[PDB]
């Protein structure tokens, strides 16, 4: 299409409508109630051109322009003196009853509706009378409630309803007494409620965590990350200030995670500021814990370790690629141990192996939202991979969406594909040992034990497809729904199968894999998507080893007296009093981790790693693209006895230290190219982001604003005299303003989003080539494996059906958002918002006990007779009982394991 | 249309001639608010361009200005030619009180440009300072040595991926220069200070017990003549024009003072002139008559303090302590109204910072009582001695021809007789609505002569204080612009619109679109001028400061050659320099 | 609908008629005002009927007949002040077809401007203060723009 803006030919998009195509172009159209994930309603008005006939036309007329399409031949204007009139207007009109609250709001500086109120030129008020106010509501421990900085633009209502599928937040009221809200005060129940954080452009919905320890977006220090909280990697901004991190704020990833994080993302970053954390590294001498610096207790470490036999690395699915590949140099590969449990390192490579060799393309997170049907088989993923819940929910959309755009529709006119497609939806079937939280959404819920699932899966692929093994036993109105199911997928253009480690079942990810090979066999355009546990689950499965098992053993029977363990608890992935024995019989042991964890007890030595914040490092997330995430802060700048160094830095310093008897902190880029010339799996790692010699013309990348403030007193109080900066020789970031954050350069590592005049989270939009689309220069990441040509075979190993026996009891597992990770358990915000541990029971098997709703059972799991209150969970299958993943003493490690000794307490 | 309008300046007689000559593709008009014709030539036809220039029936006869540009972070080059770094040739043609900027455009690695030193001598620091901060090369320069940065410096500090702050101090470096320096007299060549050939070697500074700074001249002596004379300047550097790619629009005043430290706010008026030809600001009257008051009261500061040290370099030491007494009447009244001294900060983009308080004109009618009898007085003491006139007349004198071509203004050229003030020529600041003369020279401009005319310059700026007191407007002291920096503070403090945009115009800057603009003033001691370059941020993309002293201090070895040390003492005196002003 | 005077009471009612009048024939159910009724008064009532009845889905009609509304009240009550009738003005050209999301908006503002337009002296009766926005805070003096 062919638009003429002030006189100026450009060449747009004729889908899109006029405020996105002039957005792109880097016009400057104010705006609010238009979001480029939301689309157009056309409320708030700010979006006003001039919109003429034709070229010889004069008089023209008033068009919101999110609300007019861009076709081929549109002349208009956004300088003309009516527009901007009505513009400006506008804004004065929403001015009238806003707060004089700017100096005491946390969106000072971050504020869209600042940046709007500058931007139209509006600064004389003429208004005299008074300013309508209103109470606010609790709406729990992360969101804070000001409802008096409304301008009633709509867009909470629309993303937590519309997008984010919520039902307890809405707007009520009346002509100018609307209010936006839950009905009364509580916690906002949507997982996706943190969002709204950046979704309101005023100040109405803010981070309440960051309101605790609240500093102003100039003052802050950024980076780009990956959340470590679970296996989808998002990009995210940490935001640091004074030593500890502040704000987790969404970084724009067009393939993976554009506009929105979870809550647990989000808000669970509070493990980092903890002041038991490790800040340097410690020996044990008898009773005596001595403090070291970094060259002495590498010197120590290295000749104890020389004195050793044979030493075993432990590492762990939260530690980096990096960090793991170090401690597998310094132990040797045969030595090197992955610390996840037999079972969870089974699932994970036949998850690494159903992705990287079944021959079926894995979607990105992106590109989940436009698949036509959606099969879940075991996998709660609104409390594991969240994300992958809010684009289910997008594809499920995708059928209004297609009804609309067969009536001529455009697809940024939300309101009316909404009312076309009223319930009309894409069909999606769950199945999980319970109810879950897209069952709202959800075409079917299947409520039963893992092998009964895997067992609809296996008969739903034989159904398919007829090479497929048979199911024998199946009931007849199971198997009606099964046919339900069958004649849904297989009419679908592009379904899409989704499964995950997280069930604890092998036969559930089999019969994944099997329906993705009869799908694919049919010729739909299938994918499938695996969701792991940890941040960097499929790294470690990439990097391969034994499992915990077998380095508890090798412990054990004395082969090995040295352990050295990286980033891992051990208690998530074995039994407590095992893992205590093994590392009590151990005469060595060196722990490498950032959280204060209860085998630092017994350990040897414990070395101060650092965290995400303090570090710098690549994860594979659960669709194999690797991504880099980025240091924010060196911990040495502000506590200047602080020795806290990367992992693979502490591990190839020791290897160093361990071989020449010499020290060597290495750099980024060298441990990066040793990963890639060692393991040829993981040599797309290297181009995930360029190395420390990558420049903006001839400058780096700089991790803090222009505005940064008070450089020559932030510490004034431990020393007038300024400190060194900090350099940065592992990264092409800055620790300093001075550098390069310009949207138009050649980047696609972007630290944070501000251009002049869009201080908002808005300058993601000057950051994109097209609003709502990729980075500019590409999304950052790279995936490791392409799909294979040739896929696997069909696995025939189905299971039999859930037998409940008498004195057993298969454990369910119930992952939770905020309690089943560990290091967001460890955030203090959390604890909060964590439920209390409830077991749950079904009817049946309450009776059965006698037991009641919230009378107290103790069960013993190894020796360990632990109690807990029974909730009544009706959707239990009998013979099994729901435990809470993750949670104090509860494992993870639990999921399809037996039980004995269930009695009142 | 107003002042501030983006000009092509296509009907400017310079553009047809130039049109006439070369062709219509020799070169590119680009359209600015600096209020000249801007013109992109092509690299290899810039000597014959400023020749062509230099022979026009109404010449182009100063160099007023030439430096360079890293262009490889700009953003808004819509219609300009494409450029890593750019250099910029500012000339003056003073019989058509026309100016023209001459912008040649340069590839990253292809960095060297044709010297201009054969058309204007001046051009010498020009291109040791461009090559120096920008490390663009200039072929057929005589000595292209670093001249603000020593000259074991690596890097050029103007560029833009240059680090700004200050690196870590180290003791080695400082005992490594200070080893520099004591052997600097014993292993000193006089080669690589471009000069030439019982001729003595001796070196002046650098320290120096006077009150314009202190730097070193190297002096080659025939006994008590001086055959030649370097200056080793540079000393003072301050990274000025750095500072102005690293503050905000707004932020960036308190530095704009200290440029040259007697002037305040009137090195305060053009940068905010500038800034506000980049907002699209049209300052109210009030808001004229009370930066005028200020910059003449500035004036009268500088140029006291002036008198004053030429008396005492001369040899008498009384004016100096009388004159320090006006000065403080003055600082009274300075204190009174700004809050400060000598580096006030007063004017904002858009007016200044507060109202005038509430009795202020008696402290400005008590000055204008003091003055007269005391001027008067420091003549007849002082100005009117024989041998302070035999210390002065015929000391360092040139003609208009001498001033013209190495860039010399303020009371320098005007002594040569050229009547060129830039507040009757190209006014600003509503100074056409005040009555004062221009005191011009005979035509050699000596010490004395120059002396005499700050003296009457002094004079005619207390007739424009005398008609500024008798005629105040009334009015807002701030304009009504919504990039006003900052608001009105009542507004600010009651009103939701003022508190936003005071909001976003103190923390992260007023943004200013992406525009150049070039505001030029009559200072204290000559022509001062600043060219701003804004990327539509909310920094400055390029802050030029051209200072006259910097010309004057060029224009030392052409005058003092072949006269006394004691001579060049008493030139030094009565220049009206400071080092700041020089090195910025 | 507008207001029409007794100059447009000899005219036809049809749509195309009252139409280029300056008004909309609407329901056809006519209502007329005698000179008892003091217009102000009756706009506001007016204003202060759609001021209410809004539903508060785009910004012109929700925060500009609130300002309407009170900008009438101060009128009513002669507590107007300089630039009152033309933010009337301003709002009734500002909240006309196009402007604002649905019909209730110009609807409301036509009254208005029809009462402006024809009974202009009863709103300039209702201006009897200065304009005063700011209030003065010690020690600080203000920009006393002209
Ligand atoms: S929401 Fe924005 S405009 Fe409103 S008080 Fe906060 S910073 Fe100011
Ligand atoms: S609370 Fe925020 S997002 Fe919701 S309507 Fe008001 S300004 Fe918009
Ligand atoms: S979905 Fe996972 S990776 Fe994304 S924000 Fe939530 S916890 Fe982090
Ligand atoms: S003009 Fe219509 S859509 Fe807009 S707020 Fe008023 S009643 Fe609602
Ligand atoms: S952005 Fe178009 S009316 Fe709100
Ligand atoms: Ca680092």
């Amino acid at each position: 299409a062919t638009i003429h803006v002030d006189g100026k030919e450009y060449e747009v998009n004729g889908a899109d409508n006029l405020l996105e195509a002039c957005l792109s172009l880097g016009l400057d159209i104010p705006y609010f109630c238009w979001h480029p994930a939301l689309g157009s309603v056309g409320a708030c008005r700010q979006c006003a051109v001039k919109q003429y006939q034709n070229a010889e036309d004069t008089r023209g007329r008033l068009v919101m322009s999110c609300m007019t399409p861009a076709s081929d031949g549109t002349f208009i204007s956004i300088d003309d003196e009516e527009a901007k009139q009505f513009r400006e207007s506008v804004v004065e009109w929403l001015m009238t009853n806003h707060p004089h609250d700017c100096p005491v709001c946390e969106e000072g500086g971050n504020c869209h509706l600042q940046d709007m109120t500058v931007m139209t030129g509006h600064s004389f008020r003429r208004y005299r009378f008074t300013k309508r106010t209103h109470r606010n509501q609790d709406l729990g421990p992360f969101i804070s409630h000001e409802m008096n900085r409304c301008i009633a633009c709509y867009r909470c209502v629309r993303y937590y309803k519309d997008y984010a599928g919520g039902t307890d937040l809405g707007v009520y009221g009346a002509h100018d007494n609307v209010y936006f809200g839950r009905p009364e005060d509580g916690t906002l129940e949507s997982e996706f409620s943190g969002n709204l954080v950046e979704i309101c452009p005023t100040g109405v919905f803010t981070d309440k965590t960051h309101s605790e320890r609240y500093n102003r977006k100039w003052d802050m220090q950024f980076a780009p990350s990956i959340c470590q909280q679970c296996s989808i990697g998002c990009n995210i901004s940490p935001g640091e200030r004074y030593g500890e991190l502040r704000r987790i704020e969404n970084r724009y990833n067009g393939t993976v995670n554009h506009y929105f994080l979870c809550d647990r993302g989000r808000f669970g970053y509070g493990y980092v500021n903890l002041k038991d954390r490790p800040r340097q590294p410690v020996q044990r001498r008898g009773d005596d814990f001595i403090t070291l610096n970094a060259e002495q207790a590498m010197q120590g470490a290295a000749d104890i370790l020389r004195q050793s036999k044979k030493v075993i690395g432990i590492g762990s699915p939260r530690a980096s690629v990096e960090s793991n590949f170090a401690l597998r140099e310094l132990v040797g590969e045969e030595n090197f141990y992955t610390g996840i449990a037999h079972g969870e390192q089974e699932r994970l490579q036949l998850a690494l192996k159903v992705l990287r060799e079944g021959g079926i393309y894995t979607p990105a997170l992106r590109e989940i939202e436009s698949y036509d049907a959606v099969l879940v088989l075991g996998e709660d993923v609104t409390q594991t991979g969240a994300r992958v819940a809010l684009a289910v929910r997008q594809a499920v959309k995708g059928k209004a969406r297609e009804m609309a755009a067969a009536q001529k529709v455009a697809d940024w006119q939300i309101a009316a594909i909404l009312n076309i497609g009223q319930r009309a939806k894409h069909p999606l079937f769950v199945t999980n040992v319970d109810d879950t939280r897209l069952d709202d959404i959800a075409a079917w819920t299947y409520r039963a034990p893992v092998e009964d699932q895997a067992r609809l899966g296996f008969a739903i692929a034989h159904a398919l497809d007829n090479s497929a093994p048979a199911v024998d036993g199946i009931e007849p109105e199971l198997q009606s729904k099964i046919d339900v199911i069958v004649q849904a997928l297989a009419g679908a253009k592009k379904p899409l199968i989704i499964s995950g480690t997280n069930a604890g079942s092998l036969e559930v990810i089999q019969a994944a894999a099997n329906v993705a090979k009869a799908l694919k066999g049919r010729g739909a355009d299938v994918g499938i998507t695996m969701i792991a546990r940890s941040v960097n689950s499929m790294g470690l499965g990439i990097m391969g080893g034994g499992s915990l098992e077998e380095a508890l053993t090798e412990l054990e029977t004395g082969r090995a007296d040295a352990v050295v363990v990286l980033e891992n608890d051990l208690h998530r992935h074995a039994s407590a009093t095992r893992v205590n024995a093994a590392l009590a019989k151990a005469p060595l042991v060196m722990v490498v981790d950032h959280q204060r964890t209860a085998i630092m007890e017994n350990a040897h030595l414990v070395l101060s790693a650092a965290s995400f914040a303090e570090s710098d490092g690549t994860v594979i997330n659960n669709e194999g693209r690797a991504q880099r995430f980025f240091q924010v802060y060196d911990p040495a700048y502000y506590d200047s006895k602080t020795v806290m160094l990367e992992s693979w830095r502490w591990l190839h310093s020791l290897h160093s230290t361990l071989l020449s008897r010499e020290v060597d902190w290495t750099q980024l880029d060298h441990v990066i190219d040793a990963v890639v010339a060692k393991i040829p799996e993981l040599a797309g790692i290297k181009d995930a982001a360029p190395d420390a010699t990558f420049r903006i013309r001839g400058q780096k990348l700089a991790r803090e604003p222009h505005r940064y403030s008070g450089r020559t007193a932030m510490r004034a109080n431990i020393s007038v005299h300024e400190p060194r900066q900090p350099q940065d020789i592992d990264t092409m970031f800055t620790f300093s303003m001075e550098g390069n954050n310009q949207p138009t350069a050649h980047r696609s590592q972007v630290p944070f989003a501000w251009a002049p005049g869009w201080n908002s989270p808005q300058a993601w939009n000057k950051f994109q080539d097209e609003v709502g689309g990729k980075l500019r220069f590409g999304d950052p990441g790279v995936r490791l494996f392409e799909t294979s040509e040739n896929g696997l075979d069909y696995f025939t190993s189905v299971p039999a059906r859930f037998q409940p026996q008498d004195g057993k009891w298969r454990i369910a597992p119930y992952y939770h958002l905020f309690g089943s990770d560990e290091l967001s358990q460890r955030a203090p915000v959390f604890q909060s918002r964590m439920p209390q541990p409830y077991i749950k029971l079904n009817p049946a098997d309450a009776a059965k006990l006698g037991v009641n709703a919230g009378t107290r059972v103790s069960f013993s799991y190894d020796g360990n007779t632990v109690t807990l209150p029974v909730e009544i969970a009706e959707g239990l299958t009998a013979g099994q009982v729901g435990l809470p993943m993750g949670m104090s003493g509860i494992a993870p490690v639990l999921a399809g394991a037996h039980l004995e000794d269930l009695k009142e307490a | 249309e107003p002042a501030w309008q983006t000009r092509d300046h296509l009907d400017d007689p310079v553009i047809g001639e130039l049109r006439n000559r070369f062709g219509p593709d020799a070169f590119t008009v680009q359209a600015t608010r600096t209020g000249v014709p801007v013109v992109w030539i092509k690299r290899e036809q810039l000597l014959e361009v400023g020749d062509f220039l230099k022979k026009l029936p109404k010449p182009y006869v100063m160099l007023f200005d030439l430096h360079g540009m890293d262009e490889r972070l700009r953003t808004h080059r819509e219609g300009l030619p494409a450029a890593d770094f750019s250099v910029f040739y500012h000339l003056i043609s003073i019989d058509r009180n026309r100016d023209i900027m001459l912008k040649v455009a340069l590839a990253e690695n292809d960095l060297h440009v044709p010297t201009f030193t054969k058309l204007f001598p001046n051009a010498n620091w020009y291109e040791r300072e461009t090559w120096d901060l920008f490390g663009i090369t200039f072929d057929g320069h005589p000595n292209l040595r670093r001249i603000m940065m020593p000259q074991t410096w690596k890097g050029h500090p103007l560029r833009k991926d240059y680090p700004a702050r200050a690196t870590e101090f180290s003791p080695f470096e400082l005992t490594k220069a200070k080893q520099d320096l004591e052997m600097e007299a014993l292993t000193f060549k006089p080669e690589e200070w471009g000069m030439k050939r019982d001729f003595m070697f001796l070196n002046l500074g650098p320290n120096h017990p006077s009150a314009h700074g202190a730097f070193r001249i190297v002096l080659q002596l025939d006994g008590e003549e001086i055959v030649d004379c370097v200056p080793d300047i540079g000393y003072h550097h301050r990274g000025a024009e750095k500072m102005g790619e690293r503050q905000s629009w707004h932020s960036y005043i308190p530095y704009t003072d200290r440029i040259e430290y007697l002037g305040g706010c009137v090195n305060e008026m053009p940068y905010v002139l500038a800034v506000e030809k980049l907002a699209g600001i049209t300052v109210p009257d009030r808001v004229n008559v009370i930066r005028v008051m200020l910059s003449e009261l500035f004036r009268i500061n500088s140029h006291l303090l002036y008198i004053s040290t030429f008396i005492q370099d001369v040899g008498a030491m009384t004016p100096v302590f009388f004159a320090f007494t006006d000065r403080q009447k003055i600082y009274d009244l300075v204190e009174a109204i700004t809050g400060f001294r000598m580096h006030p900060a007063w004017f904002r983009i858009g007016g200044v910072a507060h109202d005038l308080p509430r009795g202020w004109d008696r402290l400005l009618r008590e000055f204008l009582d003091w003055m007269p009898k005391r001027l008067a007085s420091y003549e007849k003491a002082a100005l009117q001695n024989t041998i302070l006139k035999g210390r002065s007349q015929g000391v360092a004198a040139y003609g208009a021809k001498e001033a013209l071509e190495w860039g010399t203004t303020g009371a320098g050229l005007r002594a040569t007789g050229i009547d060129f003030d830039v507040r009757k020529a190209r006014p600003y600041s509503g100074y056409e609505n005040f009555d004062f003369e221009i005191p011009v020279g005979g035509g050699v401009s000596d010490c004395y002569t120059r002396v005499m005319l700050k003296v009457e310059e002094l004079r005619q700026s207390l007739r424009i204080l005398e008609q500024c007191l008798n005629n105040m407007p009334e009015g807002p002291f701030k304009a009504d612009h919504p990039l006003t920096t900052p608001p009105p503070k009542e507004r600010t403090l009651q009103h939701i619109e003022t508190l936003i945009t005071h909001f976003l115009q103190v923390s992260w800057g007023p943004v200013m679109p992406a525009n150049e603009s070039f505001q030029m003033i009559e200072a204290t001691k000559g022509i001062n001028s600043y060219y701003l370059t804004s990327d539509g941020s909310t920094m400055s993309y390029r802050t030029r400061i051209r200072t006259p002293s910097y010309a004057h201090l060029q224009q030392i070895p052409a005058a003092i050659r072949g006269s006394l040390v004691s001579d060049l003492i008493v030139y030094l005196g009565s220049i009206d320099f400071v080092m700041s002003d020089v090195d910025r | 609908t507008d207001f029409l005077t007794e100059a447009h009471l000899d005219l036809p009612m049809e749509f195309e008629s009252i139409g280029k009048a300056g008004s909309r024939l609407g329901t056809a159910l006519a209502m007329a005002v005698d000179h008892e009724i003091n217009m102000v008064s009756l706009v506001r009532n007016l204003e202060e009927f759609f001021a209410r009845e809004s539903c508060g889905w785009c910004t012109p009609c929700r925060d500009g007949l609130p300002w309407s509304v009170k900008i009438l009240r101060a009128l009513e009550r002669g507590e107007g002040q300089p630039g009152d009738i033309e933010t009337l003005e301003q709002l009734c050209r500002f909240l006309g077809p196009g402007k604002t999301f649905c019909a209730h908006a110009p609807g409301a503002v036509e009254p208005l401007q029809s009462a402006i337009k024809y009974f202009r002296e009863e709103f300039e009766a209702g201006i009897k203060q200065p304009f005063s926005n700011t209030h003065l805070i010690n020690g600080i003096q203000p920009n006393l723009l002209k």
